[PDB]
């Protein structure tokens, strides 16, 4: 049995694999959306960082 | 209550006291495109009434040694008003049309005129008329715009197709005896939702003598056909610089 906090506070033996993705279905292509205009600060959504 | 009529659209009026009805064709009216049948997400232009109005192209005159003549839509108006503005500084088009031809002339005048719809109206040639040649129609034969072609060959319309069939289509008839104008309600009619109108187009109109013209000596000889058309439910999208061709 496991004793000392070292070893019962341990992610030795996580063999679930952690993943940040799922997938979902996409049976069509994305449909577009109505969009008007935009003149407002902060929202910069054509500015990436590549 | 059905030989008079008054078309209003836009900023623009015809009237009429010896019509014979309005011909909507292929029983469909013009409409917009549906986001269903749409596949560009541009937002498109309406333009509601610079655009949806009556013009008035040109007058061929009627003769006894007449043969016939075919204009092509959308060339009859792609260097007219606000309508060949829009349609030059786009690159995609959708409308329908009211077309509305006008011949008047007396009651001592007798004649019929054959007035049809024919869509992807393609040109064809006498091909050096031994069928040898593979000749080809120029430009200003295909697109001859408001000016409109004499058709050479009225018999097969130009194409190898008889004129006789030509009721399959949409027409009216201008019987000098019964009525002066002709009111054609066309659709948008393509495969696709859109497309370019200085490329293609969606379909002609024909204006042909079946009866000829006969007066006697004395009466008015000069007896004009003059084309007046109004678009309906256009839109344009793409927009870019103004090419004309």
């Amino acid at each position: 049995g496991d004793r000392v906090a070292d070893v019962i506070e341990s992610s030795i033996g996580d063999s679930v694999s952690r993943a940040l993705t799922q997938a979902l279905p996409a049976p069509t292509g994305q449909n577009t959306q109505v969009s008007s205009h935009r003149l407002d600060t902060g929202e910069v959504p054509a500015l990436q960082a590549a | 209550s059905d030989r008079v009529a008054q078309l209003t659209i836009g900023n623009s009026t015809i009237t009429t006291q010896e019509a014979a009805n309005i011909i909507v064709g292929y029983g469909e009216w013009p409409s917009y495109c549906s986001d269903d049948d749409a596949t560009a997400v541009d937002k498109p232009t309406r333009p509601d009434v610079s655009v949806n109005r009556f013009y008035t192209l040109d007058t061929k005159l009627w003769e006894k040694s007449s043969k016939g003549w075919y204009w092509k839509f959308p060339d009859v108006l792609t260097e007219t008003g606000v309508f060949g503005q829009n349609a030059q500084f786009h690159y995609l088009y959708r409308s329908g049309f009211c077309i509305h031809v006008q011949c008047n002339a007396s009651k001592f005048h007798q004649g019929a005129l054959l007035v049809a719809i024919l869509p992807e109206y393609v040109i064809g040639t006498v091909a050096g008329g031994t069928g040898t040649e593979d000749s080809h129609p120029p430009y200003k034969q295909t697109q001859p715009g408001a000016d409109g072609f004499e058709l050479q060959h009225p018999y097969v319309l130009d194409a190898g197709i008889p004129i006789s069939q030509l009721t399959v289509c949409h027409h009216q008839r201008i019987n000098l005896r019964t009525n002066n104008c002709a009111t054609i309600i066309v659709p948008y009619m393509n495969t696709l939702p859109f497309d370019s109108a200085l490329n293609h187009c969606n379909f002609g109109l024909l204006v042909v003598p079946i009866s000829p013209l006969d007066f006697d000596q004395g009466a008015t000889p000069v007896i004009p056909i003059t084309i007046t058309l109004a678009p309906m439910c256009s839109e344009f999208a793409g927009l870019r610089q103004a090419v004309t061709q």
